[PDB]
This record gives structure tokens, C-alpha cells and sequence, in this order.
């Protein structure tokens, strides 16, 4: 036997994407309510979705996962929320929310429940609003515009690297500056992951009572803009939060803020309520795909391993996050050692000459 | 660089996953180049029969850093490509003249090659791509052997 | 991508017109490989002339995502050449090996593609592909028929 | 379009450097295609053993226009070499069957051409390639000579 | 460029240049394949 090199361009082999790579393409169905690019159609192989598969691959950057397993990014319900001002002395303002599946910044645990912040790396970029814009103009429709918030949040920290996110993150407070001592410092979320699981028929209903005016911060209708920033320094990607929102329904709130007397004191209520949800999908096309499963980054060897894997390429609300989401690529040519059971040659031309000694 | 491929016998998933069980043998040990024909067989064929890239698609593409890098690794492969030297009777994919030595290059260093590291324990490519092409020039491989020409002018 | 051709034989809209007579058979039944020659023979000299890209007018290009759909088809096309079995004598453009049937491909599937249409009665170029990927095998035609290498052994 | 070569046995600089005392002959006269060869064997090897485009220093690059004019040359070049017809023995470079002339081209033209300029005294590569397209077709050059035929047919 | 750097020199970009065209001079006329060459080393073994 002859063992040569060959060089295989198009093997059926897959590397993982990771946060050195540029951003990528994702589509969702619906342009409605959320940013193009869109693509309508389902999948070219819709009876391919969900073949299994088994993975050991490695990797030189850190992997791009989605999940709740160490190396990839938790999701949870991020809200954004439209104040309209109201010339009015019960109602002050009229607000429109949108709840969807996105990525979890991590958790002050050393104060009450805040979100750790960073400041390194500021991009350019316009500024979040600090204040409420006096021309409300189409409250029906939602204009998406990237923003840059005043402090970065904190998406992973720890051996598999260091994730920030400079888009700002909404929440209900109490400004308590200026303010006596019975000013709450606390945030709040109007909404959580089980308004977007538990009931999709029945009405929600969101009461905020307190003896200070609800203010929404930070502002800015702008989605999550992850990079890595250590050990290795990466783009960003805006394509992300894509994934994540086609996992559940995205449900649409409205209401309002009102001013009353308690105890002889002013009083501010803050009511949304909702009955309306909307599915999406989520997919990548060729020569991107995702594994979802049970999927294990080990960071000391730098590989990745999964057993019983499914193959998929799109994401929609019957997704089960008890699965991780790793996105992979077609791989580029690779090199390999074969056997032959005789020597190399370049042509027939030997080979066809001994057919014609034998013909005669 | 985009393509929608509705008329193909298989898809991007079904060749990945279907080709998965023969891989796991391709990464434990040599195997002959009829096995690694049929591994790459689909893979080859369903990137060789896309028609027009999809322009519903493409057109809404905003950032298209990803696209120009992704095509200048494919250009630069085309590139090496036309300049290799392969045996006449595989075309789908191309077997060089050079010979595996294993005593400069280790299992485990093409293994981990397979598996797409780039550690100091994995196969050079730069330094392997030096030695194929000052190996493969026409003027050492296109005329047969001494024993090739004497094998068959015996009649 | 953009090239200023002064000194060339005939120009994009000479080659274009010119080959239009022709054309107007080619569209009606299958004519043969000379005729095709014929035809696309001053296309393919004209895009084989160019001697560089125009820097003067390449540099005030704004908007890349045209200029980079089109390398993309370029790149594909190249690519899926590559793996072509052309017949020797016929070097401007490729004759494969695949045989047609029209009995699975129809002459108004085939004039439908010759206008540029995609609809559902057109010839399907993915399946197309890859029929002829699976059929132009280097060790089903590389080597000679049983009936030529009988046919040249009489002496 | 950007690569880090590290392990590769001479780099960009030293390929240059250590050609240019051979290139003041290439620019003077006619030289022999073996003096040819050894002139580009080592820019040759470079420009064919890089592995993979460098990630890191690939995702900073704000504007693209001169990396797509880059790829785009690069592209029309390997478009133009598929086309060409090249003596089986020399690998490394094309060498066409088209005769020089010296009463067309004088060897100033070739000589301000291998010196980078475009004025109206230089070689016009447009109308040389238009020349060599239209004399190197495999139905005039892939069957070999009527005297080499009788050469060999003696016994 | 470091600081190392001498002013009384001066700098020019330059890139690595494209394909070029040169007449070449060989010892027998031009051939696209070894065909014929095999045969005469067929027959000189004889
Ligand atoms: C983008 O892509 C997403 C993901 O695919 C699409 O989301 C789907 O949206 C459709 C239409 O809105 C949803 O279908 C709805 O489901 C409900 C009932 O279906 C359930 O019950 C039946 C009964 O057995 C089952 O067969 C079925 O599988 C479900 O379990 C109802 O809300 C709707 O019923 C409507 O149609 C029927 C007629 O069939 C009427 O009887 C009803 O009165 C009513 O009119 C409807 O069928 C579907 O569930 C969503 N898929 C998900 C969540 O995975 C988006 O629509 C799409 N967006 C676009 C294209 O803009
Ligand atoms: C298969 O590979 C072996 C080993 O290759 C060695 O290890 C690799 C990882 C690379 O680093 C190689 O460069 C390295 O050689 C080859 O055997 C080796 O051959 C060389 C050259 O003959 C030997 O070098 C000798 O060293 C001294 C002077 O330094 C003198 O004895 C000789 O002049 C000679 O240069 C080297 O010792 C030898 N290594 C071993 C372990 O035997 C081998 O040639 C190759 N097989 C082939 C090409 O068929
Ligand atoms: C030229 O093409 C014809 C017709 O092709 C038919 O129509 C095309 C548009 C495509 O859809 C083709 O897939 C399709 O076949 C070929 O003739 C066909 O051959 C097949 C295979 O032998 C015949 O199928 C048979 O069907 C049944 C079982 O379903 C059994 O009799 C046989 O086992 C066999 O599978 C098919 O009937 C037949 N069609 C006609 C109209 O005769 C033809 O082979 C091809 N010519 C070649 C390849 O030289
Ligand atoms: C080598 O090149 C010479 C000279 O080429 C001339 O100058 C170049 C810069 C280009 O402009 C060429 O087009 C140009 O001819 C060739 O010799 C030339 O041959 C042509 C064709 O036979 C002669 O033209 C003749 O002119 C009149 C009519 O106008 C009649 O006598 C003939 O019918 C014929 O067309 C031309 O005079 C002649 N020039 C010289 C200086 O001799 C030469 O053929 C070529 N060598 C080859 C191809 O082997
Ligand atoms: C590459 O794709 C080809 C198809 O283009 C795959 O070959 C196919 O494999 C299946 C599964 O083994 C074969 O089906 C077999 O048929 C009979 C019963 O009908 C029996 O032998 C088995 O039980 C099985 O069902 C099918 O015939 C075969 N098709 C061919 C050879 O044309 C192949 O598996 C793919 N390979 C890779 C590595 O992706
Ligand atoms: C070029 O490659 C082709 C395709 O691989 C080679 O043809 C193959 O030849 C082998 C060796 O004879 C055949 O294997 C044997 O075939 C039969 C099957 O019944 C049997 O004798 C043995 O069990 C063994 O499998 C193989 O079938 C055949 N393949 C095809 C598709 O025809 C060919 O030999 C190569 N030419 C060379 C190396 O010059
Ligand atoms: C492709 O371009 C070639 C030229 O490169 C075109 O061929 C030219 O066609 C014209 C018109 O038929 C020929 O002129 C004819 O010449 C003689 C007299 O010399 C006579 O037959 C006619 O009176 C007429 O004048 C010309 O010679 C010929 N040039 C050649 C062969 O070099 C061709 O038409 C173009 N084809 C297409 C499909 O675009
Ligand atoms: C490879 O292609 C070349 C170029 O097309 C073929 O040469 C052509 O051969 C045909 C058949 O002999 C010639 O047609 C005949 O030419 C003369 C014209 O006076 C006459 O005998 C007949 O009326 C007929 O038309 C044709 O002229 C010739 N073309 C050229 C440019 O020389 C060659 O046969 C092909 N080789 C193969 C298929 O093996
Ligand atoms: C292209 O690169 C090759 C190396 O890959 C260069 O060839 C090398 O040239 C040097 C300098 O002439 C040779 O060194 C010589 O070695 C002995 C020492 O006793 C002696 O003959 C000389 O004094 C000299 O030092 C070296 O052997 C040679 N390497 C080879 C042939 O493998 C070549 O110069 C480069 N050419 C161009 C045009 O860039
Ligand atoms: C194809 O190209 C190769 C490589 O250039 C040619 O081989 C070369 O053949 C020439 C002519 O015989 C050799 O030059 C002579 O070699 C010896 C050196 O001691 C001596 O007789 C003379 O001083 C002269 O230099 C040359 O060494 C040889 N090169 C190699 C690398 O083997 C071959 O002839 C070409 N085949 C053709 C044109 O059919
Ligand atoms: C992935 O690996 C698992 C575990 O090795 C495989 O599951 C085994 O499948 C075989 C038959 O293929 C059964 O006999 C075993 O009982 C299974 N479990 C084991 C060994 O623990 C699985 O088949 C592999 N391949 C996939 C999912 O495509
Ligand atoms: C809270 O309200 C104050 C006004 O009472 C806003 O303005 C700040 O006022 C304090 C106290 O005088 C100053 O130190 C700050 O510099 C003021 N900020 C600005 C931007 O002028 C303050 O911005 C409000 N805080 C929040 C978080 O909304
Ligand atoms: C602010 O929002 C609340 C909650 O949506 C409004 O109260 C609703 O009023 C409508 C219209 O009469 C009733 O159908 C609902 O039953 C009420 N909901 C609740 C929870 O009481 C309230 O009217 C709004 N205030 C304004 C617009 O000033
Ligand atoms: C929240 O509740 C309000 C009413 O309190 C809803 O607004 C009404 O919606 C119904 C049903 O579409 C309309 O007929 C009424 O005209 C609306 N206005 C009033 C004043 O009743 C509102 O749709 C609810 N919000 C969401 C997101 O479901
Ligand atoms: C060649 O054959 C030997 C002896 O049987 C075997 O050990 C070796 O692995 C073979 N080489 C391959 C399969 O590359
Ligand atoms: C690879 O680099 C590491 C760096 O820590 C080093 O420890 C190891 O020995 C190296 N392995 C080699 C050169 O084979
Ligand atoms: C093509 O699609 C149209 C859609 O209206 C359909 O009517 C027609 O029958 C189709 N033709 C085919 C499948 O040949
Ligand atoms: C080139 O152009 C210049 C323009 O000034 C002219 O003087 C010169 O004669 C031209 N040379 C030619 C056409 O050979």
C-alpha cells in the first residue's frame, strides 16, 4: 500500500462560529414587529430538521452558545417601553411594551439584585435619550434604533471570557435624589419569563403602586449588542437577541401611569395590561447551521462535545431551554492522509497503452 | 454566497449528520482512499450544484464583513487548488503525490487537525503545503516510472 | 469588476448585437457544437482581454453589496468549472460527457432557460447538476471505450 | 486577503530582496525560461502555502473598498489562467504557444511593462491577450506535430 | 515604523505586484503533453 496526502475542499464537517467571527445572518418571519432581514419561508428541507448527530470538535475562540451551561449566554425577558406624554391632571403618560426572550445581564448580588456594569470599550455611536421625547408620532408602530447606552452590562465574567453589552437595559425605579428617606432604591421588571410561557390566551394584568413617580431607564428602543473583550477583543453581534426571541412569543402591553392621593400624599399607579402575543421564527441559512442539546464546553482543552445533538436551522416557540444552541459552519477544506493499492500517476496514458497490447 | 437549494437530494443537515458515523473512523486511524471518496461523496456533490445565489436574500445583507471574508478564504482555496498535482482517477477530490511519512507527522497531530484546533500539537498546514508543492512539480511526476516504462514495453 | 476596454476588437455591445442573428436558432432546436462555438465566440475572446480593473472609476464606488453579489456569482461559477470533464477538442467553452434525453428535458424547458426565466416549466439547473456531477466520474470516462481500444489495435 | 505567516521558510521582504539582483537581467534582454523559473520559484511557494485568512487583524477592517478591488483582480486573473494553454513541463508559470515577435513588440514595451507602467510606449497586454486567445486553441496546439508524429513513428 | 526611525530617510508604500507577462526562450518548440515523450522512451526500451 501508498499512503498519500489528499486535500478534500468541501468535507462534511462543521466548526463552531465564535466571537472573533463577524456577525452573521439570521431571519425572522415577521417584520411587523421586529427588524429585517426577513424571510417568510420555512426551511428548503423541512424533513431534515432534527437529525442527530454526535460532536468533538475543537476550537481557537471562544464558541458562540446559547444556553444555561457554562460558556454560554443565558436568556431572559428584557422589556422595552414607549412613554407618551398625557395633558392630563389623573393620567400623566400612555405606554406601549414589548416583552421578548433576550440576553441576561448578570446579577449585583452584593446589592439589591443590580446589574453588574462595565465601562471599558465605549464605541461611538449616538447617546441614549435622558429624557421623553414631546413628539409622539405613530405609537402603533415600533422604530428600532441602535443606542449606546451610558454604562456597559456585564454578560459573562470568568474562564470562558468576558462579554459586554453597550445597548441600554429598561426597568421601572424611583429617581429617590433629592428625596426623603422613604424613597425605594430598588428596579423593577414589569414583566418576566413566565408572561411569555404560562398563559398566551389569558389577559395580563401589571399593577406598580407607590408613593413616588415611575420613572423607565435606560432608555432607548435598542436591542443587545454582545463582544468579547477578553482574552481576545471581537466585534460585536447584533444578531443574537435573534435567536433568543423566536424561542417564545413576544407579548404587547399598553397602559398608562396615574397620579392619585393616598394617606394624603400623592400616589402614582403604573397599570399594563395585555392580550396579544405574536409568534416568531428564527433561522440561518446555508452554510450555517445550529446544535441544539446537552452541549459541553471544556475550556482547559478547548473542545466541544455533545451527545445525541439535533441539527437544525430554525428557532420557534416550541423550543425547550432546557437545550443549549451552538452555531456551527460548513468547514473549509482539510487535509488527510489516504492509501492507495498502487503507486500515484498523473494519466491513463501507461494504463491505456496496456488494453491495446492486450486487445491485439 | 447564499443560496436557497430546494431541489437537491439532500440538504446541508442530512449530509453532515449522515456522514458523522464514517468520520468517527476517519479520525482514529488511516483509512484507504476509496473510504474517504465515499465519505466526501455528498458533500461534494451538493456544493457543486448550486444554481444562483438567492436575491431576496442578499440584497438585505447590511454588514458584508463576514460575506468578504468567507470569500476570500474560497478564492484563496481556488487558488491553491489549480496549482496541485492529483491522480487521474479521483477528481472529486485530489490526491497528491507526496507520501504520508508518520514519523514527521503523527496521527494525533492530523486528528487534531480533523477536529479544527490550531495548537502547537496540531498539524502544520503552511509548512506541509511548503514540502507538497516543491514535491509535485510536472517535471518530477507527469513523466512515469523507470519501472513503468519497462513493465509494459515488454511486448 | 469594472474595466475600461479601449483597445479591443469589438466591444459588449458589438459582441451582443452582432450575436443576435444566430441566436434566434439557437433558441428553436439543438444545433450543433460547431454552430454553439460560432456563436460565443467573440464573447468569450472579450472576456478573456481585460487588463485590469479601472482604479479611476473603482474608487468612487459607494455601495459594495452589487459589486459583491456579482463576485460571488463569478466565484461560484469558477468553482463548479473546476470539476467540469470537458471534451478536449473544445476549449472556449465545456461539452460534458452527459447525454440529452429530451425526453426528461423538453425543448421549451430549455428555451425558457435560454430567455432567463425561473418558473416552475423551466429547466432545472440544480437537478441538472447534479445529474451531470454523478455521470462525469474520472473512472467512468478518463479512460477510452471497449470499442476504441478494439478499434485502433488492428495494427 | 490578510494572512500571519509565521512557519513558512521565507517571507514577503526576503522574496523580493533576494530576486531583484536576477530581475536587473530579466529587465535588459531575453532570458531562458529555466532563468525564468528560478526567478519566481520562491514567490511561487509563498503565495501558495498560506493556511488561512487571520481572523484577529480580518474583523477590524472598517473599509472594504480595496480588499474587494484586491479580490476582484485576484478573481479576473484566475478566471483568465483556467483559459490558458501551457507547456506540460513548467507547472509553476504559463508558458503559451505564442510565438514572440520582437518586430510587434520591441523589448522597451516589454521591458516599461515589467517596470509597472501603462503610457502608450508600453506593452498593450489587452491586444496581446486578445492575440493569444485567438491562437491557443486545443484544436491547433493539443495534437502534436506533423513532424514529431513522423519523428517517433520511425519503429 | 518605531521611534528608532531616521528622518533624513524617506518612506514609499509599495504592495507585492500582480501577474505579468514576459517573453521566455526554450531549447525545443512548445508541447501540451508528455504523450510523444513517452512513447520515444517506450520504444528506446525495447
Ligand atoms: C412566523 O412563524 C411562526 C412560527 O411558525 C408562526 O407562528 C404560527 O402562527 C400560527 C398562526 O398564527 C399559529 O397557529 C395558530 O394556532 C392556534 C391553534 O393551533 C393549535 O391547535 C391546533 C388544533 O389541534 C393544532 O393543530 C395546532 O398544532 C396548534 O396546537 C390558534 O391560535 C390558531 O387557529 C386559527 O386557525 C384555525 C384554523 O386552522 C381556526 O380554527 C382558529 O379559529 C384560528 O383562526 C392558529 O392555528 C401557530 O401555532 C404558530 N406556530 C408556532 C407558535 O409554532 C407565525 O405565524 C409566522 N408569522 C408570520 C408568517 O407572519
Ligand atoms: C520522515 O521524517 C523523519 C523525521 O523527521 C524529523 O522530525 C520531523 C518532525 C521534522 O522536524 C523533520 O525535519 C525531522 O527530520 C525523517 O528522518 C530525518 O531525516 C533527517 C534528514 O536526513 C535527519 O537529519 C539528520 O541529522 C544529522 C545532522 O543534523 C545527520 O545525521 C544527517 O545529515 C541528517 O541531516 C534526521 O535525523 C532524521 N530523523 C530521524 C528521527 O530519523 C525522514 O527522512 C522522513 N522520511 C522520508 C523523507 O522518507
Ligand atoms: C430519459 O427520460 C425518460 C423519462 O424521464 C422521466 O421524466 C423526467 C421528466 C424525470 O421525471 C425522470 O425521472 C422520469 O423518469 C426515462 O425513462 C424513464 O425511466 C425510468 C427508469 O427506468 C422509468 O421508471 C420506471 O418506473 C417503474 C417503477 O416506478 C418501473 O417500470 C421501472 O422500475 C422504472 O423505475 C420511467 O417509467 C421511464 N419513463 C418513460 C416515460 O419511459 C429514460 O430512462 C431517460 N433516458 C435515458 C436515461 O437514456
Ligand atoms: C511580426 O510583426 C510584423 C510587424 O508587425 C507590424 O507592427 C506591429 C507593431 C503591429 O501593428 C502589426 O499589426 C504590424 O503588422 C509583421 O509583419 C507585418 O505583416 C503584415 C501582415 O502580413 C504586413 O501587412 C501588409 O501590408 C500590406 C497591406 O497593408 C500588404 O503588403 C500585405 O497584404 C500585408 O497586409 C506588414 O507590412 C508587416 N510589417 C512588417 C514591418 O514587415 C509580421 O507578420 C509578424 N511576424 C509573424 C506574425 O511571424
Ligand atoms: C450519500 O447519499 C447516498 C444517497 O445518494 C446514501 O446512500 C444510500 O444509503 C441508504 C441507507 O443505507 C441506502 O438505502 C438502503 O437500501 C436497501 C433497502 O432499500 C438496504 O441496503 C438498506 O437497508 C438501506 O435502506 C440507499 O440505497 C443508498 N443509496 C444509494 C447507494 O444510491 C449514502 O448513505 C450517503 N452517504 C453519506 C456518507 O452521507
Ligand atoms: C479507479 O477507481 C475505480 C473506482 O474506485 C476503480 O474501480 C474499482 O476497482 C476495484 C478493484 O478491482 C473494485 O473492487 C472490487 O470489485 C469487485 C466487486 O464485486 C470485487 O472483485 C471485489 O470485492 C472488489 O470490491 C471496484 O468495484 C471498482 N469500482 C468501480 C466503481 O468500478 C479502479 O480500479 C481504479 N483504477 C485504477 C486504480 O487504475
Ligand atoms: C465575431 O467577430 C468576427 C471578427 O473578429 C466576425 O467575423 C467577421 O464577419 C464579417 C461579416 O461577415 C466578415 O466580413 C466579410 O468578409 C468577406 C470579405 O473580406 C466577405 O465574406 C463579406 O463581404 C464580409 O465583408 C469578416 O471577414 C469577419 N472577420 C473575420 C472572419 O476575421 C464575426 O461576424 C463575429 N461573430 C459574431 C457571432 O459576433
Ligand atoms: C476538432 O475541431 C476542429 C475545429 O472545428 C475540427 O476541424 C474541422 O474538421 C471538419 C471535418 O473535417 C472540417 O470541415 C470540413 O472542412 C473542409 C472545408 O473545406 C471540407 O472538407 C468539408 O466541407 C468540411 O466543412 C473543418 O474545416 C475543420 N475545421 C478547422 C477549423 O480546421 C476537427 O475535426 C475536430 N477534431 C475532432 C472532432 O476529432
Ligand atoms: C530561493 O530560496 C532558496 C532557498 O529556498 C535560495 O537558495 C539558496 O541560496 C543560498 C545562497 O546562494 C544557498 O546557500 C549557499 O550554500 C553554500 C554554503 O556552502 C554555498 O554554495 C554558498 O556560499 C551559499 O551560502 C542555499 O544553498 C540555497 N538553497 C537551496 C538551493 O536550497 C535562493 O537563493 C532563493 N532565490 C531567489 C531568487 O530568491
Ligand atoms: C523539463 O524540465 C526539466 C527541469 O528543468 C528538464 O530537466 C533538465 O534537463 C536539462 C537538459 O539536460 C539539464 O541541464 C543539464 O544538466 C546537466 C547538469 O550536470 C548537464 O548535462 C548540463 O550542464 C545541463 O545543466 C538539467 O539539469 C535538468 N534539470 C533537472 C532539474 O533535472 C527537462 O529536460 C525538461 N524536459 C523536457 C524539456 O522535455
Ligand atoms: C452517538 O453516541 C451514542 C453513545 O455512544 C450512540 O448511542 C448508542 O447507539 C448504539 C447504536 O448505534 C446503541 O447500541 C447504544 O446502546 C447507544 N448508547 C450508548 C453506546 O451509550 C449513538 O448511536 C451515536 N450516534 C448518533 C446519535 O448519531
Ligand atoms: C433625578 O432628578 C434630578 C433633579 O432633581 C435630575 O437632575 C440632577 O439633579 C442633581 C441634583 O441637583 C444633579 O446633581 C445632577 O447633575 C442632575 N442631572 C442632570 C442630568 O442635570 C437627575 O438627572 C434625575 N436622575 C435620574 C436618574 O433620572
Ligand atoms: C389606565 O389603565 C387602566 C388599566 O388598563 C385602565 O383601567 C381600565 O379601564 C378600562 C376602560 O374603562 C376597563 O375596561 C378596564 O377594566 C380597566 N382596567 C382595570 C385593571 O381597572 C384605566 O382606565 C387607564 N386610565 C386612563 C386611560 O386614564
Ligand atoms: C389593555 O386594555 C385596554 C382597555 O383597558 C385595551 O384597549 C381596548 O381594546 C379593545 C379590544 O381591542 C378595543 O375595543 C377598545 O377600543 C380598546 N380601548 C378601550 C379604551 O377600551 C387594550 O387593547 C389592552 N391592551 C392590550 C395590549 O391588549
Ligand atoms: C498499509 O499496510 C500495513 C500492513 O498491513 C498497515 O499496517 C498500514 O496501516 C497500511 N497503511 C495505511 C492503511 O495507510
Ligand atoms: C505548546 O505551547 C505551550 C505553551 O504553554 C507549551 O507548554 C507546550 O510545550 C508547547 N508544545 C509543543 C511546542 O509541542
Ligand atoms: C407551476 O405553478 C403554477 C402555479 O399557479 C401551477 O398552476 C402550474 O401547474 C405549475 N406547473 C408545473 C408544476 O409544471
Ligand atoms: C504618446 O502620447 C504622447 C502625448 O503627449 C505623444 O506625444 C506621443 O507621441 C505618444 N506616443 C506614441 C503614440 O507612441
Amino acid at each position: 500500500n501508498y499512503t498519500y496526502w489528499a486535500y478534500v475542499p468541501f468535507p462534511p464537517l462543521i466548526r463552531a462560529v465564535t466571537w472573533m467571527d463577524n456577525p452573521i445572518e439570521v431571519y425572522v418571519n415577521d417584520s411587523v414587529w421586529v427588524p429585517g432581514p426577513i424571510d417568510d419561508r420555512c426551511p428548503a428541507k423541512p424533513e431534515e430538521e432534527g437529525m442527530m448527530i454526535n460532536i468533538s470538535i475543537g476550537y481557537r475562540y471562544p464558541p458562540i452558545c446559547l444556553g444555561r451551561a457554562p460558556g454560554c449566554l443565558m436568556p431572559a425577558v428584557q422589556n422595552w417601553l414607549v412613554e407618551v406624554p398625557t395633558v392630563s391632571p389623573i393620567s400623566r403618560f400612555t405606554y406601549h411594551m414589548v416583552s421578548g426572550m433576550s440576553l441576561r445581564p448578570r446579577v449585583n448580588y452584593l446589592q439589591d439584585f443590580s446589574y453588574q456594569r462595565s465601562l471599558k470599550f465605549r464605541p461611538k455611536g449616538k447617546p441614549c435619550p435622558k429624557e421623553i421625547p414631546k413628539e409622539s408620532k405613530n405609537t402603533e408602530v415600533l422604530v428600532w434604533e441602535e443606542c449606546v447606552a451610558n454604562s456597559a452590562v456585564i454578560l459573562q465574567n470568568n474562564e470562558f471570557g468576558t462579554i459586554i453589552d453597550w445597548a441600554p437595559r429598561g426597568q421601572f425605579y424611583h429617581n429617590c435624589s433629592g428625596q426623603t428617606q422613604s424613597c425605594p432604591s430598588a428596579q423593577v421588571s414589569p414583566a418576566v419569563d413566565s408572561d411569555l410561557t404560562e398563559s398566551l390566551d389569558k389577559h395580563k394584568h401589571k399593577k406598580l403602586q407607590s408613593f413616588y413617580p415611575w420613572e423607565w431607564g435606560e432608555k432607548g428602543i435598542s436591542t443587545p449588542r454582545p463582544k468579547i473583550i477578553s482574552p481576545v477583543s471581537g466585534p460585536e453581534h447584533p444578531e443574537l437577541w435573534r435567536l433568543t426571541v423566536a424561542s417564545h412569543h413576544i407579548r404587547i402591553w399598553s397602559g398608562n401611569q396615574t397620579l392619585e392621593t393616598r394617606d394624603r400624599k400623592p400616589f402614582y399607579t403604573v397599570d399594563l395590561n395585555s392580550s396579544l402575543t405574536v409568534p416568531l421564527q428564527s433561522c440561518v441559512k446555508p452554510p450555517y447551521m445550529l446544535v441544539v442539546g446537552n452541549i459541553v464546553i471544556k475550556p482547559d482543552s478547548q473542545t466541544i462535545t455533545c451527545e445525541n445533538c439535533r441539527l437544525l436551522t430554525c428557532i420557534d416557540s416550541t423550543f425547550n431551554w432546557q437545550h443549549r444552541i451552538l452555531l456551527v459552519r460548513a468547514r473549509e477544506g482539510v487535509w488527510i492522509p489516504c492509501s492507495m493499492d498502487r503507486p500515484w500517476e498523473a494519466s491513463p496514458s501507461i494504463h491505456i497503452l496496456t488494453e491495446v497490447l492486450k486487445g491485439v | 454566497f447564499i443560496f436557497t437549494l430546494i431541489a437537491v437530494i439532500m440538504g446541508l443537515i442530512a449530509v453532515t449528520a449522515t456522514a458523522a458515523v464514517a468520520g468517527v473512523a476517519l479520525h482514529s486511524s488511516v483509512q484507504s482512499c476509496n473510504f474517504v471518496n465515499d465519505w466526501q461523496k455528498n458533500s461534494t456533490r451538493l456544493w457543486n450544484s448550486q444554481s444562483s445565489i438567492d436575491q431576496k436574500l442578499a440584497n438585505q445583507i447590511n454588514d458584508l464583513r463576514q460575506t468578504v471574508i468567507w470569500m476570500g478564504d474560497r478564492l484563496m482555496s481556488l487558488e491553491h487548488r489549480f496549482q496541485l498535482q492529483c491522480d487521474w482517477n479521483t477528481s472529486d477530490f485530489c490526491i497528491t503525490p507526496q507520501i504520508y511519512n508518520e514519523s514527521e507527522h503523527h496521527w494525533d497531530m492530523v486528528r487534531r487537525h480533523l477536529q479544527g484546533r490550531e495548537d502547537n500539537l496540531t498539524l502544520d498546514i503552511s509548512k506541509l503545503k511548503e514540502q507538497i508543492f516543491e514535491a509535485s512539480k510536472a517535471h518530477l511526476n507527469l513523466v512515469p516510472g523507470t519501472e513503468a516504462i519497462a513493465g509494459v514495453a515488454d511486448g
